[PDB]
């Protein structure tokens, strides 16, 4: 499970292993 | 010695700078606006930061959020790129207040050099030679004969339009031409000031590339012949230039030299030069990368790139002139995603199938992919196509292969352009002018014959 | 003068050759294999035929075949890329008997060098220097010792005897041939490109000694154990070889280099997998030389416009388990993302969506790099080397990768003995494996 | 081009602002 | 208003998720 | 009680972590 | 100078260094077993950590989690409190090595007063009265008759007390029954002896020092009435000392202290009959009852520590040390007073805590918190202040009866009863009251409400 | 002696009050309006009274309500606290009637310090400074200034304006005459610096220190602190010995606090109050006195127990009263329900509270719900330890002026203490910094 997350302004690549 | 580095820019120059931080063991990171959240650029950095609204002015033209986002990601210096803020002595003053390093030359020399008339009178006080002309306003018809006189016809009336609202080829021309260009700049430009200067029938545009230390040393890294030009935007770039002789060379470049010393100059620039009749006529300095340091890179073998990090770390010049040895010849072609046959109109669209030329002495400088939608509010420059070659010969044949074999489905491309263009007998020949395009329209109906039909 | 060249070769190297017709105006004709219908070479070129079933004895390696491809595609010239009947002088007959032109050098030279005791001969001749060593067999254990004397210890037993005392023992253990053993050598080739009127260049040196059970996997140019002094003098005696064997085209020259001597080993009688170093600093393309001197051309350069500038590093993307004694390993690559960048070059035989032949080679592609010196190399093939995506197959860049960060090599003194030496390479390639 | 999901997350006091996406 | 407590790796960090 | 957590093992910009929410 | 410390311990004293540390500017990290995830301690501080299970080994015990946890949270000294760990010297080690500041004793000196023994000879030095004793094997009857004549009668026999001697004939009984006693039961059969105390009185003196050998005594403490030989009542100042003794008790803590290198509180605990003062053992960090001294002498220890961690020279000397008025502590523990203060488990449901002038609660505890098993009793110290002994007493009594814990058992009923006994009252608390008293029982459960959960 | 004491009056003191009254083993008895039927200070006592409906008149100031309620409930004596019938000496006089103790002054001693203008006479007579005034009507404006001339400039006209100079005095006449006026010596930027006194039924007198009481809104006290940052051991001598013999002249029994003007070295007399003062808690943690045992038991007839020798201050004391108002707006009355309650904890933290979780303020009254005090062993301590009780004060549900007590507390004048009666006004930045605070 794979998204992009911006946290105030920096973009970020999680991974999510439910 | 620093360690992370923010790229202030988008597209081909992005991932271009990204690469030279990779290969240098330094973190990049990448700022980026909304439309370019799925921007190749983005991925490949190793950081991040949303630099605002789609809108220019807000985003890479706001030098506050581009600052902010070097605090949050945490990078130590700014590489600018071209464009934007990378000739703007306000970032460049508000960078090194905030205590990052700028990857360019220093705020005094960028502002000594900026306007078209400062740049000329500080190229004449370094003994560069520049266009014969007046700035000061021209009173009457009797001045400009006078001023004909001394710069030798033809010579070009122009007002406060910077190409000449006339050209006088003689000294009876003068009296009409003036009365027709101080209507035309009273009704339309709305001063009727007008100025004096001399006229090259069919210059082309030779710029020397200068790069520069910290220390005060200072080398000229060779020629590039940018002549082939719609309007007055590049389209084809070669280095060396087929008209420049070995001396003219080492002349131009001692005066390209002379100029950044003088100015105090630091990292890469380019000097922008005229060149007719065995003559070279200084016009402007770009305090920044050149766009085609791609052909200079590829024909002395030098990372522009790195070198401008590793002169803003405070690395001395780590070679001399005498190290300075061009090999080969190198030609790049912009494919700039507009449509030849339209007056090279803005094409936008997204690409479905992207598949880049492959092979010994071909590069690609790109800042598109496949299945990417392109974003309409900035530049139309999707990629630089890059070939060298042994001799010229070569390097336009690797030239002709890589366009054919360049696939780019979604969005029109002036690569049919390219095609005619290196196939026509001026070109193959070596004597395209500034006037290359407007002299020939064979090339367009050439293009049209080499042009998939793209439909929707 | 030909118009039509036939690639009688698969993968990369075919796709090589054709980029090289391609750029000279001429035109391509591929052969295939049932396996290849669906390869890259293939759609690249502009005519295609089909020489026979996947096994490479009933196709790439049918003379009959290819005679037949070239007539039916109206080919002029043929040329062989490298393993597949190239270095074979009854193709070159047959192709020579059939009206076409064989883009390399002509049947009777290629013969003489073929083999390693025939081109040790043809090498005594003409002054290179070779193994010292007998080339009959030793009847008795004093003549090893009497041979030990003329050599000089260490020698090899064909065992490694490092003194008389053990070679007493030693002969009687393997019960031959004797010859010097080089405990740390490099292995050091050099270029040559050859003219039909009989001017030869010498194109410099590389170093392949980074290798596998004689297999090489990393190859620079130039090699950082060569003074320019040797350079000069392996260069002549590679031009003063090949003269005397009535060389035409590219041919390479492998030497070993032991503590400050070099010996020839073999000569390659076609075009190299690793001259892509060579094509990169000393900016020759040799593909296209061998297609000029094949219509004929007289070579338009001397040897005092060879001139190397910056340093070039190849890595071979193998189909093999670096984990696992290089096992050849199969499968189809669902994606493909090639490394780009200044300096990045990657001769490939491979596409995304491609599932590869198992009859043939390992090769995927080659990952080439240039710098302004060796350490931009290195650099831009490490960034290269992480950055190459083939996602359906175990390949072998966990091996460079680790390679390109051990001290040895990072200071040139990778010898053919590197891997065996410093398995610590492995461990560092396990870590970045998954 | 889907729409992001705003959100803005406090951890032990400190608010930022969450953006995702996909 | 979605309060919950977070472990990274150890660490507590108390979460409001809002909307 | 004492309701036991939800675990997920969270990798951003190649960061392993481990994660317990609870509630 | 460090700006964030974190807080090796749990419940009530956590707490207590958070709040300091607050006050003081300074950033508190907590660390926790799965037990006191919930705990008041871990909502309280700036940051917190998981360090293990619920089991006191592998959590609150184990160095090498604590200083993981002080790294991932970014704490640069470490606060032991006052169990686990605190009087540890490799924990100090570990600490030290990890670049981290130990509020508290340096190692060598922790190190040198450990063993009972071992603060014994540190007393002999400098001078300081310990216990009348031999410490080393007897051999035989007879030793044990000179040994009783030399330190005088009551004697008692102890093993590695089992038998108390009062007379000379008595000894070769004691004697046989020790030696047995002790090798059925601690496999040892070997013995040594000791002067005894019929009604001793449990008094113990404050010292304070610096990384720079400046060393003041803050008072005395009476820790007399405990149950088998754990505190429940502390009071300060002791009703049984002389203003006299107490400059001479203070004298020779500070003396003790300084010869063994101290930096940081400590307590140094004494056996009190008959207007003498016999030394035991020193406590290497701070003291649960720290609290009594802290408002008679109006000086706040834990902050104390900080500043004497961060290397500042006492801010005060013993001219500036003065009592005033009378403080109490009684602790309150889950335990039922009924049944042989069996431990008390369960979930607080409704909790109000004492409120006014001279009520002070320092708690570990909250309302609807489940009590942690595997720990302590002590779910929170009750600590009032008066102008006299007699304010403090009712003080004490109005906060002990308006203290609402809900769901679980504690002494606060037991504590009620002693505060009415007279003996208490009068001040002659001796450490056998509640042995000796056993109509406190009785009180309590006149007290003691029908409770339910 | 009497055994059980009513207190006639509600939220923070009587709670106050009752704890003492459990200490000293005495039963407290409460009163209570329709409105407090539900107050914390009514469940504490050990026996209540409804006094009348919520109208502070009708309940709280009648008396003969109280006095009921003390026949009710069996009462011996009442202890006024502060506010309401705690200055009346008329209640003072049904109580003692009704054959109840006062715990308090003295009927004759309440009155004679009632008024203002009495209570300068009174202080006149005792040699205690009074604030330089006329108490007759200025006939002219020549009359104001030669009362310039002999009190010095600034003064102020009152029936209002501040004069500086004797030339302004000519335009000041005609604007308070626009506007049957009085002249007095006005003071720039004074200090309220108030001495606390404890008495007994025989004559002997103590004085327990100052308090500074200075941050004050529009006459309304808002912080106080112990000791006073301004005074010098002189000074706080004089003062004390002052107060001391002002009290014994008026006849003074009980607690008592007289308070001052402090301007440029020198002290004035204002007023005194004749009960227990709202901040004496500040006094208390620093001579650690529990004063309202004291005014049982010197009520009870006991013969005061120290001496002024034994009166020593240790540490300091800050007060924050924690008023029901909003800070952002003008101290407007914040009314409404308290949802969630947590008072603050710890080493030198005292809340005197009238309020509790789940509880809807009264609308009538005060909007007082609780003082927070703070005790240290030195100033620094003492406002560190204000800082975190505030921020930990948990008061949801109604506005609390308590962002305004966390900005004064980091001002730089209030650290410096340099707070005046002109705190406020002075610098209104506090307000700005209480807005950052709010949620």
């Amino acid at each position: 499970r794979r998204f992009t997350i911006e946290v105030n302004g920096r973009r970020f690549g999680v991974a999510v292993f439910g | 010695m620093f360690r992370t580095i923010l790229v202030a820019n988008r597209g081909e120059i992005a991932l271009r700078v990204m690469r030279a931080c990779r290969e240098l063991g330094l973190r990049c990171v990448a700022v980026y606006s909304e439309a370019d959240r799925d921007a190749p650029h983005v991925a490949y950095a190793d950081d991040a930061f949303l630099i605002g609204p789609p809108s220019p002015a807000e985003s890479y033209l706001n030098i506050d959020a581009i600052i902010r986002a070097a605090k949050a990601t945490g990078a130590e210096a700014i590489h600018p790129g071209y464009g934007f803020l990378a000739e703007n002595a306000s970032f460049v003053r508000a960078v090194t207040a905030a205590g990052l390093i700028f990857i360019g030359p220093p705020a005094e020399a960028m502002e000594r050099m900026g306007g078209k008339t400062a740049a000329r009178r500080e190229a004449t006080a370094a003994g560069v030679p520049v266009v014969p002309g007046v700035l000061e306003p021209v009173t009457d018809a009797a001045e400009v004969r006078r001023l004909g006189k001394e710069f030798g016809y033809p010579i070009a009336i122009k007002a406060v339009g910077g190409r000449g609202l006339r050209v006088v080829r003689s000294p009876e021309e003068v009296d009409e031409a003036f009365a027709a260009a101080r209507r035309e700049a009273e009704v339309a430009f709305k001063n009727g000031e007008l100025y004096v200067e001399k006229y090259l029938d069919d210059p082309r545009h030779i710029e020397i590339q200068v790069l520069a230390d910290r220390y005060g040393n200072a080398v000229a890294l060779g020629e590039r012949d940018c002549s082939v030009q719609r309007r007055h935007q590049k389209l084809i770039e070669e280095c060396p230039s087929p008209a420049l002789t070995p001396e003219l060379r080492a002349e131009m470049g001692a005066a390209a030299v002379r100029l950044a010393k003088a100015v105090g100059y630091v990292s890469a620039g380019t000097l922008e030069f005229l060149f007719q009749d065995g003559r070279y006529y200084f016009l402007e300095m770009n305090t920044r990368i050149q766009v085609e340091h791609t052909v200079t890179e590829m024909v002395y073998g030098i990372d522009l790139v790195a070198a401008q990090i590793r002169i803003a770390q405070g690395e001395k010049l780590w070679f001399k002139q005498e190290d300075v040895v061009p090999r080969g010849h190198a030609i790049e072609c912009r494919i700039n995603a507009e449509d030849p046959l339209h007056n090279f109109r803005p094409a936008l669209g997204t690409i479905g199938e992207y598949h880049e030329p492959v092979g010994f002495g071909v590069r690609v400088d790109s800042g598109v992919r496949a299945y990417y939608t392109v974003p309409s509010h900035y530049d139309s420059l999707l990629a630089k196509l890059i070939t060298w070659g042994s001799d010229r010969q070569e390097a336009i044949a690797r030239m002709r292969r890589a366009l054919a074999e360049y696939r780019i489905e979604g969005v029109t491309t002036i690569i049919p352009f390219h095609q005619a263009a290196l196939e026509h007998p001026v070109f193959t020949a070596g004597a395209a002018t500034v006037n290359f395009i407007p002299r020939h329209p064979e090339l367009f109906s050439r293009a049209a014959e080499l042009t998939p039909p793209t439909a929707a």
